[PDB]
């Protein structure tokens, strides 16, 4: 599994900017999949996850509601909306998936000028 | 029964109707409409002071009214003697019982800020001053003087009300005593039965309406924390796992002891048999040379002993269970959590809180058994109680 | 007494010198050279394991040692019949109550790892993996199964000596029943006050030993613990700020509850005396309406209601108290840490561990007030068997 | 108030010992538990020393346990680090700190040791 981020650059305070996690290798059908962040200054912070199925959804307290993650299981990819972008939530997003050992995205970085 | 309360099974029934009806208007319909016309925010505080909050506030007036109505509409319709206590003394108590769980609630809610605020302190030397904790522990001591001050008020509401009750029936049975005296063991049931059956079911009432509203109350608080968990240790990702994982834990610490714990009850009451059987060969020997002889009280107290070694044998296994059980349990809540503790998806407050709401809901699961329990001696007094009545009539 | 054991004052005068004696040879002397000679390297661990070190087994053998030099003096110089009950099954039941502290102490060393680690694993996410967590569960799984195994084993071996011991004065007071007849209420004497006054002792004196073992094995823990803690809250720095808050805050909160519950036993006394003042008047009721008349039965109910109702104001008083101590102690728990989590000297695993120890020295000094409850019925108890022994002499 | 001043500390070849010595000039400092943190690249502040008032008690970390030694010397108002078997690890920058009113932190000192 060699997971691949897509998407994501510079937007204004409020606004919306979709994100794809694909991956490309072991089927990731059957194992729920992560969305964390990194702000420059932090470590790294869980945003959101969906199970196998993609029916149920899981939010951080930071990012609930304004963000909606969703997965396309024909594909194998995972999409990451955020709408109503504070300037807050600049940072690089990271995708992680673990299949017997652990993937992480090679990340993209998302920009909120005020 | 006849003698505190009314009509006793219509009184019940129209007391549970009512509060079917109750509910039902507020937890689905007007209650919402009330808030608007009154207009409560519906924000709840974290400190002391939501329980004179707006929506607190509208539902004492609700419940004051429905009481009321309920109370009068009784008092009209069938006057009693007691109808004050009986009546307005159980409605009162089971507010009160209501409120300490809102409380145990309100702690249980305080609990992530302040771990959340410790683990942000511990993440860095000095980065948190200590007048924030100050501040928090603060708002707990609200809330916990609240608390005190209510359940002890409450406590003494309850020994007064079982009194009470107890003073009924003794008045009732007073009345009566020339016609129960001829009964065998009238001044026992008198003096000891009565109290004796007053506390029990006083006990096992309140017991089982503090285990029913702490599962209604953390049973929503569990499913919102079980947002932040998703995936459990082995199985993966269940739906509602947590919530799933904890009503299963739970009826497996409240039907598997009482499973291997069936037949302890029946062989308590076999060691008090063939002890009150010894005790009565001894009596019938003190004034007589004849009997109590030494083969007879040694073939009687030979058998006391058997049966005594059956119940310590057999509460072996319940011991095994029980003490496993309750080993077991102290991290049980935490196993479920490390997959959101490796991953990152939940912090030191929420943790705790949700390892608090465990404890909370095992606790109600523990109620209901230990209500049983009141309820065997509740069935063995009534029993009593209803044949020492029965034998006038 | 001497019908269980040996000469009863000299055999515990004797045990408590030999105690003594083995103590100062093992403490302070001899046991390191004995570490010495047996090549017993001084770490202990924290797994389960520690159970069968070096140390431990060579403690163990000196125990054995010690216990059967002992039962040998004391099987030679005054041969009895229940002597491997009595001489060789106190000191089982001592071996197991310390044994059970000593787990206890080890779970709560187990506490610091696993909280530590579980504090570095919410510093990042996926920094620490859950094989991790379930290693320390492991641990943690085979210091509970140990302890479960001797718990249930010390219930199975205490009710059988309590019941060997109720043996040993049944059959002293069957062989004197001839004499003893003319005794009054001899019956309640020789099937119940022997059964409650040997498990009522046997509950105290394992109190009283669980509590002294548990100050003896938590302080110099707290001790080693108050080495992290530089600094109390207000008062700033105390030398030993941490064993002197901690012994100061469980002092005071006993000596707060006895000072208001030492008048509670007079109170529960006059109560009982009323009611029994209640059931002797309501007994005669074969002497048809001479006796239990309306005004007798009607002031004798007046005395019990007067008396019930001070005893609930007095328990008010207490209920305050103790309900106001229980909830400060949850949050006072962390108050005196609280410099410590800000100033980053304490990590998430001490500061479990140190509120664990408090916890425990705080329900030792609740066995022992416990302890002196029990000594109370036991007092009234062997008050009541020695005037029905005293009787026939 | 009170403004610390760190001096000493410097590169070592492990095992080796070195003396730090936190200099306070303002208000007296003799009534407050003095700290010593330590700061290495790439992690946070850890806690390594604290000191009484008079001190007569010393307070230390568990990685440096033993191997280091807090005094103080009122009347100057010098508190002194003594950092034996320097192990490489024991490389980073090191803060004195002391509350009176306010917080105060001093321009730490960085120690080097070279395996
Ligand atoms: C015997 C005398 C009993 C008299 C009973 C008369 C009717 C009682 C009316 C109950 C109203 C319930 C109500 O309003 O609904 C609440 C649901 O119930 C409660 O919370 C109150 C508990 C009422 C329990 C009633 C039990 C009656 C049992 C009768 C049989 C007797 C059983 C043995 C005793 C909603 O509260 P909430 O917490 O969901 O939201 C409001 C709050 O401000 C937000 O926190
Ligand atoms: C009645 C029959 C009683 C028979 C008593 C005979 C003498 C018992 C010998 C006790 C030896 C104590 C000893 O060796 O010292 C230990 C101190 O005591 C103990 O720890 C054992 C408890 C012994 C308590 C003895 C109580 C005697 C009470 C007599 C009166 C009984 C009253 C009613 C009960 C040291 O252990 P430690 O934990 O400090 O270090 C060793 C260990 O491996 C490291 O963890």
């Amino acid at each position: 599994v060699q997971l691949v981020e897509s998407g994501g650059g510079l937007v204004q305070a409020g606004g919306s900017l979709r994100l794809s996690c694909a991956a490309s290798g072991f089927p990731v059908i059957a194992n729920v999949m992560y969305w964390y962040r990194q702000a420059p200054g932090k470590e790294r912070e869980w945003v959101a996850a969906i199970d196998s199925s993609g029916e149920y959804a899981y939010y951080a307290d930071s990012v609930k509601g304004r963000f909606t993650i969703s997965r396309d299981n024909a594909k194998n990819t995972v999409y990451l909306q955020m709408n109503s972008l504070k300037p807050e939530d600049t940072a690089v997003y990271y995708c992680y998936v673990k299949v017997g050992s652990h993937y992480w995205g090679q990340g993209t970085q998302v920009t909120v000028s005020a | 029964f006849k003698s505190f309360f009314p009509k006793p099974g219509t009184f019940f029934l129209s007391a549970f109707v009512w509060a079917l009806i109750a509910v039902i208007f507020w937890q689905a319909g007007g209650g919402d409409w009330v808030a608007r016309i009154t207009g409560a925010s519906g924000q709840i505080p974290i400190s002391a002071a939501r329980f004179w909050s707006l929506d607190f506030l509208i539902f004492y007036a609700y419940y004051i009214v429905c009481v009321g109505l309920f109370a009068l509409f009784w008092f009209i319709y069938s006057p009693h003697r007691w109808q004050y206590w009986s009546i307005l003394g159980t409605a009162l108590i089971i507010f009160v019982t209501w409120f300490l769980v809102e409380v145990g609630v309100a702690v249980n809610a305080w609990y992530a800020p302040f771990y959340d605020l410790i683990q942000t302190a511990l993440s860095s030397p000095h980065k948190v001053t200590i007048e924030q904790f100050y501040r928090e522990v603060g708002v707990f001591l609200g809330i916990a003087l609240i608390a005190v001050v209510i359940s002890v008020l409450n406590n003494f509401f309850v020994s007064h009300y079982v009194f009470r009750w107890r003073t009924a029936m003794n008045e009732y049975y007073m009345a009566n005593w020339q016609q129960l005296r001829h009964i065998e063991g009238a001044a026992q049931r008198v003096q000891e039965d009565t109290m004796r059956f007053a506390s029990t079911l006083e006990n096992m009432g309140v017991s089982f309406i503090n285990a029913i509203m702490t599962l209604i109350a953390f049973l929503p608080v569990l499913v919102t924390l079980s947002a932040h968990v998703p995936e459990l240790p082995i199985i993966g990702h269940i739906p509602y796992g947590l919530v799933i994982a904890a009503i299963v834990w739970s009826l497996m610490g409240t039907g598997l002891l009482a499973v291997v714990g069936i037949k302890l009850p029946g062989l308590e009451f076999k060691n008090q048999r063939v002890e009150a059987a010894y005790r009565k060969e001894l009596v019938y020997g003190e004034d007589d040379a004849t009997r109590a002889t030494p083969p007879t009280v040694r073939e009687l107290f030979s058998a006391v002993r058997k049966n005594y070694f059956r119940l310590y044998f057999h509460y072996m296994y319940f011991n095994i269970a029980r003490i496993l059980y309750l080993q077991v349990d102290n991290v049980f809540g935490l196993f479920l959590l490390f997959p959101s503790i490796v991953a990152g998806t939940i912090t030191l407050g929420l943790m705790t809180q949700i390892t608090n709401v465990f404890g909370q809901v095992r606790g109600a699961f523990q109620y209901l058994i230990n209500s049983w329990t009141t309820l065997v001696e509740l069935m063995s007094i009534y029993k009593r109680l209803r044949s020492f009545e029965h034998e006038l009539d």
